[PDB]
């Protein structure tokens, strides 16, 4: 899906001195909504996988992918690739790569994190317009994997605060606009974790060549062509067409 | 003693809210056996009252 | 480009850029004049001090409020506060930048046609547009039906909107107000032997208002319980000191509202104007409008009105109604987050006044389907 | 193929594909025009609400039938209806799809001519043919004789067959129907001190006419009991609250039927007119239209009607003579039961009026033998 761009530079007396990585045009709309016959990213079904039952127990990640509603939606599994060996293979090249096992167990517990934003619940106050939570074993135990307070996001989630001339004032949210908003901040945790392997890949693969002129490499999603064609083809058929 | 005035205002308003969506279900039950009884109770109505014409004529 | 939302209001302007969550700019609407001669020379004080920074020089100013009651009386005073707004406040030139203004229902004619010059003339905005507060405050929340309260410093209106379409004939208006109601709290202080008349001490009783009054459920059982109980008695530091303390004076100033006999007002409480209002449209859009009743304003923002205004609603519409108020948090800057979402619309961009048709038509082009 | 069975009527416009046990889709007819501005800007509200959903808008709405009394006087209306009918209630392209229209006995040829021309040259439907209302009502009723009495809610006609055979010299047609009904309630209601003026709560009190209004077995008795005891009023809720109790009007205007000096006409009662049709056709054929009385339409689905027509009939007829009226459950709908009956029959596929035809011949193929 997205845009993988890699610039190869030269030096000065026209040799080959090194390689810079460019991401765009990542799509983030596949993270929540998946259409019935096409399954979400790859990460969370290797996560899923239980050759490593060491991540899946410290994360505390239900080993049933039916039960988390961000994957249910669409489908389950296909014989695509196995995903053990390619989880283990991807593992492997992190650790040979250049920063240490800490920051791979981050991605993987801030992905598990992701993972359980689905399970938050909203009831609308019996007294009140605004909506309050009804359940709090999730939202807990995602704030004990942050770091953070649970009664504080949820608090956060629930009554934002705003600045408003030189004072601060909290606005209210009902079900629907928490929902997004939850979906909002998922869909932006993600891409910033993306954005952020991708400048550590960049600066690991950096060498001390002077940059002179580029070559760039552009690799793009085709023209795709569906029968129920929507946003993300629109999207896609958008850009292919510029 | 105003924080424990705070921890009086947060365990009651638990309780009183909880209370509260305990008396928005049974109002809502309840006026969903009122609509019940009205339908029953007009349903005999209006039977009643044909049968009565049937039984003048 | 990008659109510039200003509100004057009534006793605070709030501006900022369309499409922002909350107004940047924020100050009283007040020009305050020095009354006393000064000694010290070469300081040179300035001849008129404007917005917030007359606030702190409150004690040497004769404040002033250019308007009284939504219409401008002092127009120099607005021109002044239109470019201190514009200039020392969001620092950007108006020569780029489109103006949605808001003002108030039920007001001369001239006065738009006034406004509408001096921001075409004065400060050439290459084009502007004037709206009303109550669809503004129904945009904010999230509503395209029921009947908006707006009660703001100056003046009190009621306006029932149904799926996008006005009720003109229904639409109330009331002077009372914040004012009137801080004319009250000095009028009812006194007696218990605070003086205030300056109207530097207009901003004190004002302040005191803010932070100590509430509405009362009931008026006749919270007076009686204040007549034995000393428990509703509350404290308050003077910004020099002698604390003053007040009793049953903090409930009875927002009884005003509900109760306009007060200070001899002829017409009726906002309650019984909302529920006329109502019973006024059409018998088919009833229900909606009593599920659906919005409050906006400053003086909305007492604690317990909301529960009050139920109460007597519910008192007033038959039994077998469920009376809702909506009373979001955010209530004092609801219009301005409307009028930020009116601007950010796309649609909206050809119901621009350009200067072109402006100059073409003359002022009075305001009152065209552009209204 | 299949053959779509259209009923405009007047009120209720009722269609379904043909063979089917019961209409598809039933809905009024009636179009809906903003009769406000519109404050709210990007909405983009439409400036015609038509069918069931100007029900939903009443409050909002201005709302004109396009058939006052059978005769279609707004053409443009009626396009729309047919229009919305065609393309939303039913889903159908009707470019392949014969129609079968009814309308009421005595109508100006140029409706009919009009309408034949219109739904050729807008729609293009491939052949359309149109039927008369009572001998459908009479072919749902598996019946070959007696007589037939379409009360809707337009007009009141009176259509004697025998054997198959019409007589044309016996029709009768009263332009009395449930409209004038509905609006004489609204008229009595005024003594009670309910005022309903706006065409929106026109509906209303036909739903309190629907619901509560029946028809006395005797007129004097009914009245003295009414004037005497408290027994026959009931409560109608509102749209917004206030219950309302109707008693002595309750059965006041049915009556309309077979008394309608009250509304100023001077033609006679139902049963009056029924008996003068049944002597105006031959004698050797009385007994069985005697015996074989048929009732359809909206307005002859009072309670207790059935019972008073009998009786006043056999008051009127000789004694010898058996009285029996029938009055199946789905009177309403039974005009479209039996156009859908006759679009089934395979003799009928000959009777077609074909497009090809009406280009050679004109629009006054209809008004021809090739009816
Ligand atoms: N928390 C509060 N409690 C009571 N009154 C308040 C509060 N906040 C603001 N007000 C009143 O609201 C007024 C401000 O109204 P405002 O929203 O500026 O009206 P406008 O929009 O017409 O300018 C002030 O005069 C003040 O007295
Ligand atoms: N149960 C009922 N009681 C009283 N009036 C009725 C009842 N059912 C239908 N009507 C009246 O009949 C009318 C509908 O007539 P309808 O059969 O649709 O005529 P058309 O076939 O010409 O449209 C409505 O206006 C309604 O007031
Ligand atoms: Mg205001
Ligand atoms: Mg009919």
């Amino acid at each position: 899906r997205f845009g993988k761009f890699i610039r190869i530079h030269f030096g000065a007396t026209g040799k080959l001195a090194s390689a810079d990585i460019e991401t765009y045009l990542l799509e983030k709309s596949r993270v929540i909504f998946q259409l019935k016959a096409e399954r979400d990213y790859h990460i969370f079904y290797q996560i899923l996988s239980n050759k490593k039952p060491e991540l899946l127990d410290m994360l505390l990640i239900t080993n049933n992918p039916y039960d988390y509603a961000f994957i249910s939606q669409g489908e389950t599994t296909v014989a695509s690739i196995d995903d053990a060996e390619e989880l283990m293979a991807t593992d492997n090249a992190f650790d040979v790569l250049g920063f240490t096992s800490e920051e791979k167990n981050s991605m993987y517990k801030l992905t598990g994190a992701i993972m359980h934003f689905g399970n938050m619940k909203f009831k609308g106050g019996g007294g009140g317009g605004g909506a309050e939570p009804d359940g709090t074993e999730e939202a807990d135990k995602s704030a004990y994997l942050m770091g953070l307070n649970s009664a504080d996001l949820l608090k956060g989630l629930c009554h934002p605060r705003v600045k408003v001339g030189n004072e601060y004032v909290t606005k209210g949210q009902n079900v629907q606009q928490v929902i997004y908003a939850t979906g909002a901040l998922a869909k932006a945790v993600y891409e910033r974790m993306f954005n952020w392997m991708v400048t550590r890949i960049n600066a690991t693969l950096e060498t001390k060549q002077p940059r002179q002129y580029f070559i760039g490499v552009l690799d793009i999603a085709g023209f795709e062509i569906f029968d129920f064609n929507s946003f993300e083809q629109l999207c896609i058929n958008f850009t292919n067409e510029k | 003693e105003a924080e424990k005035a705070a921890d009086e205002s947060e365990r009651g308003m638990k309780v009183i809210e909880s209370r509260a969506q305990k008396d928005e279900e049974k109002m809502e039950i309840q006026e969903i056996q009122l609509k019940e009884a009205k339908h029953i109770a007009e349903d005999a109505d209006r039977k009643y009252e044909e049968v009565a014409r049937k039984l003048v004529i | 480009t990008t659109a510039l939302v200003c509100d004057n209001g009534s006793g605070l302007v709030k501006a900022g850029f369309a499409g922002d969550d909350a107004p940047r700019a924020v100050f009283p609407s007040i020009v305050g004049r020095p009354r006393h001669q000064g000694v010290m020379v070469g300081m040179g004080q300035k001849d008129s001090y404007v917005g917030d920074e007359a606030q702190s020089k409150r004690g040497i100013l004769t404040l002033k409020y250019p308007i009284e009651h939504g219409i401008i009386t002092n127009w120099d005073d607005m021109e002044k506060i239109w470019h201190h707004t514009f200039y020392n406040e969001l620092r950007v030139a108006p020569e780029e930048h489109p103006t949605l203004l808001t003002e108030a229902p039920l007001n001369p004619k001239a006065n738009r046609e006034k406004m509408t010059q001096i921001m075409f003339e004065t400060f050439n905005v290459p084009a502007m547009y004037v709206a009303i507060q109550a669809v503004l405050s129904l945009y904010a929340s999230g509503r395209t039906t029921g009947i908006v309260l707006d009660s703001g410093d100056g003046v009190t209106h009621n306006v029932p909107i149904y799926e996008g379409y006005a009720l003109p004939h229904a639409i109330m208006r009331l002077d009372l107000a914040g004012r009137d109601l801080t004319d009250y709290l000095m009028k009812i202080l006194t007696e218990r032997g605070y003086s205030f008349v300056t109207t530097a001490e207009r901003e004190i009783v004002r302040d005191i208002k803010e932070k100590l009054c509430y509405v009362a459920l009931d008026f006749e059982n919270e007076m009686a319980t204040a007549a034995s109980s000393s428990s509703l008695e509350k404290s308050y530091e003077l910004p020099d000191g002698q604390v003053i303390t007040i009793g049953n004076e903090r409930f009875r100033c927002p009884e005003t509202l509900f109760q306009p006999s007060f200070i001899g007002m002829e017409s009726a409480g906002i309650h019984e104007t909302t529920y006329n209002s109502i019973m006024k449209c059409d018998i088919d859009i009833r229900k909606d409008l009593y599920a659906n009743n919005v409050l906006s304003g400053g003086t909305t923002m007492y604690p317990g009105i909301a529960d009050r205004m139920q109460k007597e609603i519910t008192a007033l519409a038959p039994s077998t109604m469920k009376i809702k108020i909506i009373a979001p948090p955010e209530r004092k800057y609801s219009v301005w987050i409307g009028g930020s979402i009116l601007a950010s619309l796309s649609t909206f961009q050809q119901m621009w006044i350009s200067k072109q048709e402006y100059d073409e038509a003359g002022p009075s082009i305001v009152h065209r389907k552009c209204f």
